[PDB]
């Protein structure tokens, strides 16, 4: 194949609109009531076209 | 392709949906719904959703969509010769093979430039 | 009701009755277009009055 | 002597009630479709496009004569309905 | 298997073509009388129209 | 007393024979009516034109068909 | 009477329309029962694969499981989320139910044995599939749930591949039959099934069959493990029942289409005795 | 005279809802593991029609099987509220019943009955798959009987008014 | 109502794609090839626009 | 490769009789195609047209009917 | 009537689909889109060309 | 049969299963062949795509060629201690050869009763085309 | 002129052998250099002559009634497919050409051939029927 | 993969058998097409039996 690195990653430059996230990120949570979350994980998942971009795993929902 | 009989059958399907609606109402007789704060709110695995109307996708496959349009058009163009291939001649055979070759060439060019995958 | 409403009802009834009358009595009744008014017999010749 | 069923046969046989009820319902549906098609024609009318052009002309010639030729050859200026609910042309233009 | 199946399908189509030749012969035997009936009915409906036009336009 | 395949044969037969008959006769209890309609569709001698220079008269044809046991 | 007869033409034609409606309702009820039996069959077969009994205490030995499921989905209450558009939230399931009950009109059960004289059965199947895909997408969007919307996007991505795959399969199929009608496919399959020609792309045929029926490995837009439930995250009761019925209707009728166009249609397997079969019987 | 119709239809509705009892795929802990064990081949809930649905909209039963923490109680309450009616609640395990091992903890609700109403309790820790199946079957029997428990009295003609 | 039975029995056509074939593959074949080249060049231009 | 093989076979089929030579190199199309593509055509020069049997007089087996 | 054998074949295909659902894992949308638009579309087009060539071989 | 008779649709709308008619037709054509068996000119007029010797050689050699191919296949690829599969493969190859030979013979019969169709009398031609032996009663009665 | 289409087809299959001169004259009159048909007004006399000869050829022998009925049933169930009914049509035309010879034809029948002919083109389909 | 001598011999066996099988299949397809030609010839001979009449186009039809 040929190079496709520029299509693979997108960096952010200061005050650069093109390099910034020009989209409202789908900040859905992989919450407890989810078959793949084992029921006690609230993974705040920032997605960009279903691509896992940011992770905020809220644990301690089973902390006893 | 059908006719007014197909239209009347669509009407009959609507009437069948009316029958299902009657059954659902009769079932609605058999329970009570109590108003609650989060009962009629969005479900996001047990916690309130932080977005209501602004749920935007990234749409990284617009190249795939436009290629789908073009290649669906090409397949529609290919349909007539295959429907009447028994009467093919030198001209028709050459045109069909050249058209399929052009489709293959377009696909191969799409592959070479890595536009058939997801982008960031 | 109303005068023009009664006039409309009369004209509509006249249209309905005239259309049905010309369908029934001024027509070669060889094609089955009006059920229960034309006969349901099975024909043998090409032109049989239904 | 125990003449019981083979175990694989038993295991696959605890689905045959569902298979039989599916077959009953499907046969009922197909038979109802067949009878709905059959009753008006007293037969299973082969599709119009499944016939050669001469066959197509021969099949509908009687319908043409009974529905269009006789009204056209026995036509009188006072036979047409005064409204716009006349007979549609064979080729809609 | 693909080549053999294409050959078999072509054989079936050629057999259907032979049957079509026979059917076309039968239809040709049936052609002149149906055409005569159609022409007679067509000219009968044209004579009435010609008479109507000649009466109206005179 | 009875082998498993004989005992299994009874159930598959009970599934197949009624289903096969029902598939073979979609117009249940109306095949007789269809036969009567087919018989009534057959044109008789009065319904058709007969040549005057006929080798066999109508009575001769009827007697021949009766002799041959032709079900028609 | 000579003067009373004209008034009765239309009111006498009306019972014929009522009879047609009754026949169509009966056909829809029968095909719905077929779909319910298919659901029970799926439960029993998954029970066989997973070494379990399956439905056994609804009815006697689990005979009325599908009836119980349908009636329960009837009885289940439905509330529309107040942040969602009520009109679309109720209309899209209704449109899906109307479209999914148009599948049986595009079905052949013999030579010219179908409710209508549809010459373009493949075109009709494509149109109905696209309409149901529209319904799935709008179901995902108007529920305003993120998981449901992602399921709708996955459904849209499937139709990008579904369209190409099914169109190329039809392109390769109509090249032999030279017609969109299903009977024309069957007339060429009396000697050998068309799967023999397409044996080299039998894997692709399997892919297409599992892709148009949205079964595994193409069970996308459902994604039980990934997206919670599918497009029906916010839908319960008979809306979810309609979506399930649409899925199973598509499965049943595309299985019928595949059987007709590739596996002999309604012909017994004659290739098993192909070596012992003659070509012609002359004299 | 409307009681002539509803009572047979009452029985039909109860049979339908007990024959398609769909619980929510929501588990928390060791109790959730035992709940998963109560679905697989050895103890088949599909025999009684109990198949798990991933969303509370399509679930009739809320099976609280695990420890409920103060960080999770609003979540459980929202899940119960968003479940479409009619709905029943099964508290499986000592944590769900009354706190269990962690009753004296700073971050444990000490029972899910403090947050949502509980219809039936299964006591074990963890309850065996047989115990969970017993609880589910008892709940199904009760909800079948709950549609007509004899609340309406009988007049002189033995028809409920 | 006029039917040409001689042309009917001399006609072996069994589908409505005959004018489409006679157009895209007999007379308008030049425009058929032009549309193919147009779609190829359009795909190339779409790739370049994405880049 | 298959295209080259079938072209070579088609050019090798010239040894057969006219009805069985390759259709790639010999057009065999319905009567409408035959009439329109050969009308006033001096390259083929097929003569007059048999209206009843839909063929040119110089084409083999034209006007063949029952004895 | 033919619909009996047709129903048999339909049931066989439905059982096959159910078994495949119970058997296979789930693809990804990106994975299957890459597979279809880089491998399977070419397979379909090549098979079509092969069928055309074989038909021209057999006329 | 895969294609049935080339003169009719074998079972178009009604299944005719009369064994006596087939026996009468076969006897009639056998009598016709015997009657002109000593006619040198008629035998010279008989034409067929494939000769009888070639047809017999193919019918008795294609099964043998198939059997040899199957033996080669089971020696090259099959473990020599698995009788069931080895015998099944050999039988399948032999049956493929027999299919080729039987196709040769059936095509010979087809060419025999179509190329020489113009040498039969009118009644025999009608009986062959329509499959009804009643068209020629003088060839099978006595 | 008052005969249904399929019966016209059968009577024409018979009559083509006896209306040969009239058919030839009509066909010569309607010939042209284009597939477009000639104006029927030029061929009216020949068409009427063909119709007269055909009407004279529609008077079947009484013994041919059974064969004509069998052909009618076959054409009805087959929806006008002549090839699927060429056997019964040939039987009818052989009856018409020589009735007494057809009496001998009928006398030498078998038990299966003496049974009533019931046609079902869905249950029985034939071998490689393009028009089905 | 460093295949043994036995594995290499098996690979050679199967590739040679595949090539021979393909060649035999092509030859049999040639034979099948020739048999189809023979069947067409036979049917043409049958169907052109009582169809030896060729009617000339009338002189009123111009070139
Ligand atoms: C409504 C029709 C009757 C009930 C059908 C539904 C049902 O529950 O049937 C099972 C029912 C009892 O089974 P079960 O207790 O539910 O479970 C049995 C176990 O699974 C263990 O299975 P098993 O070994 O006991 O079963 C053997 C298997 C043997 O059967 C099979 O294997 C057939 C199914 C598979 C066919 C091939 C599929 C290929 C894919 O299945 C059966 O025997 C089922 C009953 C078959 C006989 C009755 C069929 C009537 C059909 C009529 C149709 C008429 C046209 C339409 C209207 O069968 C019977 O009661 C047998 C007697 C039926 C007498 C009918 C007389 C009329
Ligand atoms: C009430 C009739 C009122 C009336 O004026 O009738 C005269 C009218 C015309 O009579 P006709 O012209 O003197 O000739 C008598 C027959 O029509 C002569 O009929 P054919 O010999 O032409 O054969 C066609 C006949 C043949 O019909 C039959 O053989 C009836 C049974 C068909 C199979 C049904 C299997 C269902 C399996 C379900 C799952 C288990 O089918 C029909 O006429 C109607 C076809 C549509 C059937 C609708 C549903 C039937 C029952 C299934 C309901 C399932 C609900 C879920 O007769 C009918 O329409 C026949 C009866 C229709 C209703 C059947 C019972 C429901
Ligand atoms: C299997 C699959 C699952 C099941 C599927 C079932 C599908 C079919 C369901 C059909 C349901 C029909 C319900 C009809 C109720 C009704 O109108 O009752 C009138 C009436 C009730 O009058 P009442 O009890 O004296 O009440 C007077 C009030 O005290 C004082 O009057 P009021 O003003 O207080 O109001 C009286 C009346 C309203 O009356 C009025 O508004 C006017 C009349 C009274 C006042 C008159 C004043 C003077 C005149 C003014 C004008 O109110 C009602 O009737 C309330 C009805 C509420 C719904 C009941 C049914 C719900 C369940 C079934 C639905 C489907 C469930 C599907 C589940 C999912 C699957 O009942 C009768 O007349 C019964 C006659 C005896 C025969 C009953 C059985 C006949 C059928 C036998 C075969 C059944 C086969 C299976 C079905
Ligand atoms: C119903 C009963 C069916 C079986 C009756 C006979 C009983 C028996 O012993 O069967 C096993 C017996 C094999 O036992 P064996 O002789 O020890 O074979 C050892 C192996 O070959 C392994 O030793 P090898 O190293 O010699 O292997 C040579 C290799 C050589 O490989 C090849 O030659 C490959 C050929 C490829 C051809 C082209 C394919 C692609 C194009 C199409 O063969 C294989 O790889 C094939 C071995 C496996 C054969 C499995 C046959 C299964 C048939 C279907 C059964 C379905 C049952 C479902 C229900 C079950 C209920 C419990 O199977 C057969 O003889 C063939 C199957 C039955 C055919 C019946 C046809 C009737 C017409
Ligand atoms: C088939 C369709 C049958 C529909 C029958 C009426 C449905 C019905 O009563 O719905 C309940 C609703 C509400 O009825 P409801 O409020 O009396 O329901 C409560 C019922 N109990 C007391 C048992 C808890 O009725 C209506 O909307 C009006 C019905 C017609 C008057
Ligand atoms: C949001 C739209 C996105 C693009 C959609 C592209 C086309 C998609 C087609 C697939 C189906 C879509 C849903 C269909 C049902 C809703 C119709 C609709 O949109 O109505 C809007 C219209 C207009 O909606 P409105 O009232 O909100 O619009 C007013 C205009 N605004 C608000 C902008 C000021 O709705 C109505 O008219 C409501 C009453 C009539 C409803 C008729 C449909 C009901 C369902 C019947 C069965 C339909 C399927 C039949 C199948 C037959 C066999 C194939
Ligand atoms: C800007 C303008 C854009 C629009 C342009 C429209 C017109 C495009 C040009 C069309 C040219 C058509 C040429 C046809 C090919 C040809 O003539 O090949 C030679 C040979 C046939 O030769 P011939 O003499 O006719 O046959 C003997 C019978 N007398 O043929 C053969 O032997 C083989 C049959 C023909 C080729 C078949 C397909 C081969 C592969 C095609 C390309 C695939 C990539
Ligand atoms: C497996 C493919 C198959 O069944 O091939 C059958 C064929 C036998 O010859 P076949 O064409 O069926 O003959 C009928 C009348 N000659 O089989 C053969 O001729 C075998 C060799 C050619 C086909 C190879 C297919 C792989
Ligand atoms: S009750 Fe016991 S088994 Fe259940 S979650 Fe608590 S500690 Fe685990």
């Amino acid at each position: 194949m040929n190079r496709s690195i520029f299509q693979l990653w997108k960096p952010e430059s200061p005050r650069s609109n093109v390099n910034s996230k020009q989209i409202k990120t789908m900040n859905v949570n992989f919450g407890p009531q989810h078959p793949a979350a084992h029921g006690v994980l609230r993974l705040i998942l920032q997605l960009n076209g279903e691509i896992a971009e940011r992770f905020d795993p809220h644990i301690g929902l089973l902390h006893r | 392709m059908g006719d007014a009989v197909v239209i009347h059958l669509i009407q009959n399907v609507l009437i069948f949906g009316i029958i299902f609606w009657l059954l659902t109402w009769g079932a609605e007789y058999f329970y009570t719904v109590k108003q609650q704060l989060t009962k009629k709110q969005f479900y996001e695995c047990g916690f309130k959703s932080i977005s209501e109307l602004n749920i935007q996708i990234n749409f990284n496959f617009f190249m795939l969509a436009v290629f789908l349009i073009l290649y669906d058009v090409e397949f529609t163009f290919l349909f007539p010769v295959l429907f009447n291939f028994s009467m093919f001649s030198t001209t028709e055979l050459f045109l069909a093979f050249f058209f399929i070759f052009l489709i293959l060439v377009s696909l191969l060019y799409d592959w070479l430039n890595n536009v058939l995958s997801w982008s960031a | 009701v109303g005068p023009l409403n009664i006039v409309f009802a009369g004209v509509a009834f006249l249209m309905f009755y005239e259309n049905n009358y010309k369908k029934l009595y001024l027509n070669p009744r060889y094609s089955y277009t009006m059920p229960y008014l034309q006969s349901a017999k099975i024909t043998k010749n090409l032109y049989e009055k239904l | 002597v125990n003449t019981a069923y083979p175990t694989p046969l038993k295991t696959i046989l605890k689905t045959t009630p569902a298979f039989v009820v599916y077959f009953v319902f499907g046969l009922g549906f197909s038979t109802v479709i067949y009878d709905v098609v059959y009753h008006p024609k007293d037969r299973i009318e082969r599709f119009y496009f499944r016939s050669s052009k001469f066959e197509r002309l021969s099949r509908k010639r009687d319908e043409k004569l009974r529905h269009y030729f006789k009204p056209a050859i026995e036509w009188q200026p006072w036979y047409n309905t005064s409204t716009n609910n006349n007979t549609r042309p064979l080729l809609r233009y | 298997l693909q080549m053999w199946g294409v050959g078999k399908i072509i054989e079936i189509k050629k057999f259907m073509k032979r049957r079509d030749i026979e059917l076309k012969g039968l239809q040709r035997k049936a052609a002149p009388f149906m055409q005569s009936m159609n022409d007679v009915r067509h000219l009968a409906l044209r004579e009435r129209n010609d008479m109507l036009y000649n009466e109206l336009l005179s | 007393n009875l082998p498993w395949f004989v005992r299994w044969g009874t159930d598959v037969a009970l599934f197949f024979i009624p289903a096969y008959t029902f598939a073979n006769y979609p117009t249940t209890f109306f095949v007789f009516a269809a036969e009567k309609r087919r018989q009534r569709r057959r044109k008789d001698f009065s319904d058709v034109k007969l040549r005057d220079d006929a080798a066999f008269s109508v009575d001769q044809v009827k007697q021949l068909q009766t002799k041959l046991h032709l079900k028609q | 009477g000579f003067w009373i007869a004209p008034l009765f033409v239309n009111i006498l034609s009306l019972p014929l329309y009522l009879v047609m409606l009754v026949y169509n309702i009966v056909c829809m009820l029968l095909i719905t029962l077929v779909i319910a039996s298919i659901t029970l069959i799926e439960r029993k077969v998954l029970s066989l694969v997973q070494r379990r009994v399956g439905p056994h205490y609804v009815g006697y030995r689990g005979r009325l499981q599908y009836i119980a499921d349908a009636l329960k989905l009837f009885i289940k209450g439905i509330v529309v989320p107040e942040g969602s558009n009520k009109f679309w939230f109720v209309a899209i399931p209704s449109a899906a139910g109307a479209i999914c009950y148009t599948f049986w009109i595009n079905s052949m059960w013999g030579p010219s044995v179908s409710i209508f004289d549809l010459e373009y059965n493949l075109v009709y199947a494509t149109i109905l599939s696209i309409l149901f895909s529209f319904c799935i997408m709008l179901t995902g969007y108007f529920s305003k749930s993120k998981y449901a919307f992602m399921a709708s996007i996955r459904c849209a991505i499937l139709m990008l591949n579904i369209e190409i795959f099914l169109g190329l399969l039809v392109i390769n199929l109509i090249f032999i039959s030279e017609s969109f009608c299903f009977s024309v496919f069957v007339i060429y399959q009396e000697i050998i099934w068309l799967i023999f020609i397409f044996f080299g792309v039998s894997g692709l045929i399997f892919i297409t069959f599992l892709l148009e029926t949205n079964r595994a490995p193409f069970d996308l837009a459902e994604a039980e493990s990934e997206l919670v439930t599918g497009y029906s995250v916010e839908y319960g009761g008979f809306y979810f029942a309609l979506y399930y019925l649409g899925e199973y209707f598509h499965l049943f009728f595309f299985s019928m289409v595949i059987s007709i166009v590739l596996f002999g249609g309604w012909e017994l397997p004659n290739f098993l005795y192909l070596f012992l079969l003659n070509d012609f019987n002359i004299l | 005279r409307v009681d002539y119709i509803v009572t047979p239809i009452n029985a039909v509705v109860s049979w339908a809802r007990q024959g398609s009892f769909w619980p929510l795929t929501f588990g928390l802990a060791c109790c959730a593991v035992e709940m998963m064990h109560a679905t697989v081949s050895r103890y088949d809930f599909d025999r009684f029609g109990v198949i798990f649905r991933a969303t509370p909209r399509q679930a009739d039963l809320i099976l609280v099987a695990g420890t409920l923490t103060n960080k999770m109680a609003p979540g459980l309450r929202r899940l119960y509220e968003q479940t479409l009616d009619p709905k029943w609640v099964l508290s499986m395990g000592s944590c769900a019943n009354g706190g269990g091992y962690y009753h004296y903890s700073y971050s444990v609700v000490r029972g899910c009955n403090r947050i949502i109403p509980v219809d039936i309790y299964v006591p074990g820790c963890p309850p065996t798959a047989e115990a969970l199946m017993f609880g589910v079957l008892q709940l199904q029997k009760s909800l079948y009987r709950q549609i007509n428990e004899g609340e309406k009295k009988y007049n002189k003609k033995d028809l409920t008014y | 109502i006029y039917d040409d039975y001689y042309e009917g029995f001399n006609n072996s056509i069994m589908n409505d794609f005959t004018p489409l074939t006679l157009s895209y593959y007999s007379i308008n074949s030049a425009e058929f090839i032009i549309i193919g080249l147009l779609l190829l060049l359009g795909s190339v231009a779409c790739v370049n626009l994405y880049k | 490769f298959c295209l080259l093989f079938v072209l070579a076979d088609a050019w090798g089929r010239e040894k057969y009789a006219q009805p069985y030579k390759s259709q790639i190199l010999h057009g065999r199309q319905p009567f409408g195609h035959t009439f329109v593509q050969n009308y006033r055509n001096q390259a083929t020069d097929l003569g007059r047209w048999n209206h009843n049997f839909a063929c040119y007089e110089k084409q083999p087996g034209c006007g063949r009917d029952f004895d | 009537m033919p619909y009996f054998v047709l129903l048999f074949k339909i049931l066989i295909f439905c059982v096959v689909a159910i078994a495949t659902r119970g058997t296979l894992p789930r693809y990804r949308f990106d994975q299957f889109t890459q597979l279809n638009w880089k491998h399977f579309i070419y397979i379909w087009l090549g098979f079509l060309v092969f069928n055309l060539c074989f038909v021209t071989f057999f006329i | 049969t895969n294609f049935g008779s080339p003169f009719r649709n074998t079972d178009s709308g009604i299944v005719i299963r009369d064994p006596e008619n087939e026996k009468r037709l076969k006897l009639a054509f056998q009598n016709f062949w015997k009657s002109k068996q000593e006619d040198k000119e008629f035998q010279a007029q008989i034409k067929t795509a494939v000769s009888k010797d070639t047809v017999n050689f193919m019918f008795y050699a294609s099964p043998l060629f198939g059997a040899l191919l199957g033996k080669t296949y089971i020696d090259m690829f099959c473990n020599p201690r698995y009788f069931y599969f080895r015998a099944f493969t050999l039988s399948m190859f032999a049956l493929a050869g027999y299919c080729v030979g039987n196709g040769f013979r059936n095509r010979y019969e087809h060419s025999l009763y179509t190329r020489n169709y113009h040498l039969f009398p009118k009644d025999l031609q009608d009986a062959l085309v329509n499959g009804d032996a009643r068209y020629c009663i003088s060839w099978w009665k006595q | 002129m008052n005969t249904k289409s399929f019966e016209v087809l059968i009577h024409s299959q018979y009559a083509f052998d006896v209306c040969r001169e009239q058919v030839y004259n009509f066909e010569d009159c309607r010939q042209t250099d284009t597939p477009l048909p000639k104006d029927p007004i030029h061929c009216k006399a020949q068409a009427k002559e063909v119709l007269s000869c055909y009407k004279e050829a529609e008077k079947m022998d009484p013994i041919c009634l059974s064969s004509f009925n069998d052909s009618r049933e076959c054409m009805f169930k087959s929806d006008g497919n002549l090839y699927n009914c060429k056997t019964w049509i040939n039987q009818y035309v052989t009856c018409q050409k020589n009735p007494a010879a057809f009496a001998e034809f009928l006398e030498a029948s078998t038990a299966e051939q003496l049974k009533s002919k019931k046609f079902d083109f869905v249950k029985n389909r034939g071998h490689s029927d393009k028009y089905l | 993969l460093k295949h043994s001598a036995t594995v290499l011999r098996e690979i050679k066996k199967d590739t040679i058998m595949m090539i021979l099988f393909i060649i035999g299949g092509f030859t049999y397809c040639y034979h099948m097409r020739e048999t189809r030609f023979q069947l067409d010839d036979d049917f043409n001979e049958y169907v052109n039996t009582n169809k030896q009449t060729f009617r000339p186009i009338p002189d009123h039809v111009k070139l």
